[PDB]
């Protein structure tokens, strides 16, 4: 569970991301595709080249869903309900891949927020990404 | 994979009692029932709505025997799994887009099927030998991913 | 989320385990130590030889906790709170190991329940074990 | 492990700018804060209750320096990580009883620290090369487990 301290850390870090959220979402996807090549099997229909507008467009959707989740930290299951159905019944992404994207999102935040990414904020962000991942896979079976 | 001569005989001995077509259909059907997201590659197989629909589906059965037949032939090359599954690895990555995590899930479902099928003959040491094999085959199939 | 059909399947399968819960618990541990040797790192203070009193005794404690979870399947977080605190604050077993013990428990039940281990029951037991593992690691951080 | 010329150049060039003493303390401290259960191997280190206590702990800093120091030696032997870490692998298994999964966690925390420290210089291609290296070191260290 996210403590009051965790929620404050997450809203503070994401607040600093601000309008750069979409750019960071695309960077996190590029990091994941390069570091963990197996994740590319879910995007055979995408041009995965660096600078690809399809990855930049998808990065923005992922980042917007995260912004929505931060705004509804106390009510994530309902805020992310359509996304849980989508991943559980259509996309069917194996659960292990959520840990790979979460790691790459963390690396992207570390690379962009040097002053904000303290050890305490790092721990809170990691807990937040595991909760989002838990919600998105709650309807798998 | 490194198997002691005793682990190899344990694997081969039990395998000679396996009805490959039957166990193949059983393993793939259970994979699709227990981990439903694996159904993503099989939309053309038709009705996969319930556990009974999956187990009785003739296309699931036919694919199960194809998958287990290649696994069976691989047992004769336990010392060279990577070279034996190189082409199948490339096919699964480049054309089929199968996340390698699926191979690990199938391997664990196969171990449960063998335990259900053999009961007490599927001893803890025999399971350990089969665990190394399914991990070895999963790694061999994922080696050409890029 | 365990559905009503899952709870019905788990209760039926466990009822059948019955008085063998302790010996099946001991067998699942032995299968884990042999198949996944890294799990032995948490038991350096145990005589892990086949049939030892410590493994049979520990196997019995694991099975009782599992029978308790089956008896209170609608309220697992509360039923297992003491065990949840024990694993999060004292034992500190890495979460990956719960997947390994769950697989070995599933193999033990398959080998002992020829009539009951149908595909639907197999899916229900796997979900049940994943739920128990989730409750036991819920207080880790 | 097998790295392409550019990946080996990326790993080596970045490492020449790493102050092992400071980076090691950061990586170990963050491991203990972000994944608290890893504190089970360090009961004799003192105060580890708060993030500030862990990060300022002199014993956490001294140990981090030892760990990354051994890690450094491995970068000089990327072609033979298993031979390089065989003795340390046995030590961690037989005397320390450290679950190898901890090596994976430390490797990922190290990648986060490098990104935090280097910013835009830790590009996606550089991270990919480091992920291969940390997975290789983790595997080399788990190799002698039995
Ligand atoms: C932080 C976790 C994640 C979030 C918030 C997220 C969110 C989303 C969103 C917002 C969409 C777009 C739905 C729409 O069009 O309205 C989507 C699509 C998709 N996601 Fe996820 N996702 C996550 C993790 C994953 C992972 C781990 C993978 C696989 C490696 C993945 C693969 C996909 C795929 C293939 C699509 C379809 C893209 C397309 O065809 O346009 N997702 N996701
Ligand atoms: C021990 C594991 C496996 C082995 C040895 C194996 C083997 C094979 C073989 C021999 C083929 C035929 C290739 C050809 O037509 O040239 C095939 C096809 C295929 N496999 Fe795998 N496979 C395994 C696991 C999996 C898993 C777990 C999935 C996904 C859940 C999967 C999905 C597919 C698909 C979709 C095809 C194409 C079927 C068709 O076109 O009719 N495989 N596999
Ligand atoms: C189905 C999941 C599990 C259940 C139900 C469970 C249950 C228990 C119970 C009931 C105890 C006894 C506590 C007492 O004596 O008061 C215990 C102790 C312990 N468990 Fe867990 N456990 C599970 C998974 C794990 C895993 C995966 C490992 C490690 C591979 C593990 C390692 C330990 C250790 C080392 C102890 C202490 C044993 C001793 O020194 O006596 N547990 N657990
Ligand atoms: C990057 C991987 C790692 C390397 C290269 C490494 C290296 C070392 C080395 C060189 C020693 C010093 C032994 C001596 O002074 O004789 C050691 C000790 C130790 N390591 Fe590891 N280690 C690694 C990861 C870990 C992890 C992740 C844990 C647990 C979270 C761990 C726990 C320990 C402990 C408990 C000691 C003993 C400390 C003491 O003297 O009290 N190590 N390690
Ligand atoms: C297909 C693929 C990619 O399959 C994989 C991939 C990765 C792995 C292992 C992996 O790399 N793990 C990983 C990678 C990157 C980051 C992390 N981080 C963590 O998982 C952090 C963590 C750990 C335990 C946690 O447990 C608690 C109880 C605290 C929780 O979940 O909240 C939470 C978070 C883990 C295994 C198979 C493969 O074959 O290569
Ligand atoms: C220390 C150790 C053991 O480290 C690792 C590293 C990665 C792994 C990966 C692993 O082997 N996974 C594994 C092994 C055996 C059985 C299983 N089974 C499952 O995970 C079943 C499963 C899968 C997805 C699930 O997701 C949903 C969303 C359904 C859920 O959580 O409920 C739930 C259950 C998984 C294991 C050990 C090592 O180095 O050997």
């Amino acid at each position: 569970v996210l403590s009051p301290a965790d929620k404050t850390n997450v809203k503070a870090a994401w607040g600093k991301v601000g309008a750069h959220a979409g750019e960071y979402g695309a960077e996190a996807l590029e990091r994941m595709f390069l570091s963990f090549p197996t994740t590319k099997t879910y995007f055979p229909h995408f041009d995965l080249s660096h600078g690809s507008a399809q990855v930049k467009g998808h990065g923005k959707k992922v980042a917007d869903a995260l912004t929505n989740a931060v705004a509804h930290v106390d009510d994530m299951p309902n805020a992310l309900s359509a996304l849980s159905d989508l991943h559980a019944h259509k996309l069917r992404v194996d659960p292990v891949n959520f840990k790979l994207l979460s790691h790459c999102l963390l690396v992207t935040l570390a690379a962009h927020l040097p002053a904000e990414f303290t050890p305490a904020v790092h721990a809170s962000l990691d807990k937040f990404l595991a909760s989002v991942s838990t919600v998105l896979t709650s309807k798998y079976r | 994979v490194h198997l002691t001569p005793e682990e190899k005989s344990a694997v081969t001995a039990l395998w000679g009692k396996v009805n490959v077509d039957e166990v193949g259909g059983e393993a793939l059907g259970r994979l699709l029932v227990v981990y439903p997201w694996t159904q993503r590659f099989f939309e053309s197989f038709g009705d996969l709505s319930t556990p009974d629909a999956v187990m009785g589906n003739p296309k699931v059965k036919a694919h199960g025997k194809k998958v287990l037949g290649a696994f069976s032939d691989g047992l004769a090359h336990l010392d060279n799994l990577k070279g034996t599954f190189a082409t199948l690895s490339e096919l699964h990555c480049d054309k089929l887009h199968v996340d390698p995590e699926n191979f690990r899930l199938l391997g664990n479902v196969l171990v449960c099927v063998l335990a259900h099928h053999f009961g007490k003959e599927f001893t803890p040491p025999v399971q350990a030998a089969y665990q190394k094999v399914v991990a070895g085959v999963a790694n061999a199939l994922a080696h050409k991913y890029h």
